[PDB]
């Protein structure tokens, strides 16, 4: 239930220190912001 | 018929409902009703056969329509939107952030042409970029002013300027100068602000952090200050390659403010504040 930090995985995939999203697939980025999605849907719950 | 439908469970019925009194608004009165009765979940959770009247409805609801637009993959109008929202979001400094971050997520989930996309991403990080320096304040200075990063309230450019350099940033260091400065570039035209006098403003403050006592009349003033908040500011503005000689003050104008009057009577301060713009001004020719 730490929700708040799922949603950070976004700002780490996306940093130009790493480039970890030149690493993703088209396919893999659509799944991870599925799952960051789901994850704001039970932030949006409480 | 709503309340028959809801006390019934009978959503194959209200669905008819929504087809047989579709002239009559009856979905726009559903909506209403759900709105009203808190139930945003049966709100969002209609059929796609209704996406296009829900859409039309939630054009009066923008804290909504962004949930709707990204169910339904339109996401370029969800970014749009969230971006909307972000730009009108001044309460919660976390909040915009979030808003900010979503629409960047909307952005590159979209079909946007590689150009667009770039543009808006570019536009987003450039939001992003001016709240790090709200994000950055030292923890410290927020616990003395009472200030909690998640609820409150996005500052202007001068306010986050005037916590950068106000004096109960006790441990205030070359780079928070250096944010202040940065800040300078999102004073726009029309407030009633003057970045020329908010400029002299940050340095006056940046030479005060220093002791400009004569440690001893045998070092170089040059090689002396070169630890100085000042200095460091200077040789900070050189290596991002901004013309010292355009972008500071005269030096004259430093000694002439009235922020420095503590300093006015140090004719070694005079001497070497002179000297460092010499040799700076000098090093960039």
């Amino acid at each position: 239930k730490q929700y708040k930090d799922c949603l950070r995985l976004a700002d780490i995939v996306s940093s130009e220190n790493q480039k970890l999203y030149t690493v993703f697939s088209k396919t893999e980025m659509r799944n991870l912001l599925q799952k960051l999605r789901e994850s704001s849907l039970m932030l949006l719950d409480l | 018929l709503v309340q028959i439908c809801e006390m019934t469970d009978n959503q194959s019925r209200l669905q008819r409902y929504m087809t047989l009194f579709a002239e009559q608004n009856f979905s726009d009165f559903l909506f209403r009703w759900y709105l009203e009765k808190g139930k945003r979940g049966k709100l969002l959770s209609q059929p796609a056969s209704q996406h296009g009247q829900l859409a039309a409805f939630l054009q009066a609801h923008d804290h909504l329509s962004w949930l709707h637009e990204l169910n339904s993959q339109e996401f370029e109008k969800a970014h749009r939107t969230l971006q909307t929202l972000a730009n009108m979001e001044t309460r919660y400094f976390c909040k915009k952030k979030t808003l900010l971050g979503l629409s960047k997520l909307a952005a590159l989930a979209s079909d946007f042409q590689e150009d667009v996309l770039q543009e808006k991403v570019e536009e987003i990080a450039e939001q992003e970029h001016f709240l790090l320096h709200q994000e950055t304040l030292p923890k410290k200075l927020l616990e003395e002013k009472q200030l909690d990063l998640n609820a409150m309230p996005v500052l202007a450019p001068f306010q986050l300027i005037q916590l950068y350099v106000c004096e109960e940033n006790k441990r205030a260091n070359e780079n928070d100068f250096m944010k202040a400065l940065d800040l300078l570039e999102y004073i726009g035209d029309d407030s009633e602000v003057d970045v020329e006098e908010l400029k002299l403003e940050i340095l006056c403050k940046a030479i005060k952090r220093d002791e400009w006592s004569a440690t001893d009349g045998k070092d170089d003033p040059i090689e002396a200050t070169k630890d100085s908040i000042f200095v460091k500011v200077l040789q900070n503005l050189l290596n991002k390659g901004i013309e010292l000689k355009g972008y500071l003050p005269k030096a004259e104008t430093l000694l002439q403010s009235e922020e420095l009057n503590s300093l006015k009577t140090n004719s070694y301060f005079e001497f070497s504040l002179k000297a460092n713009y010499e040799c700076y001004m000098k090093m960039q020719s």
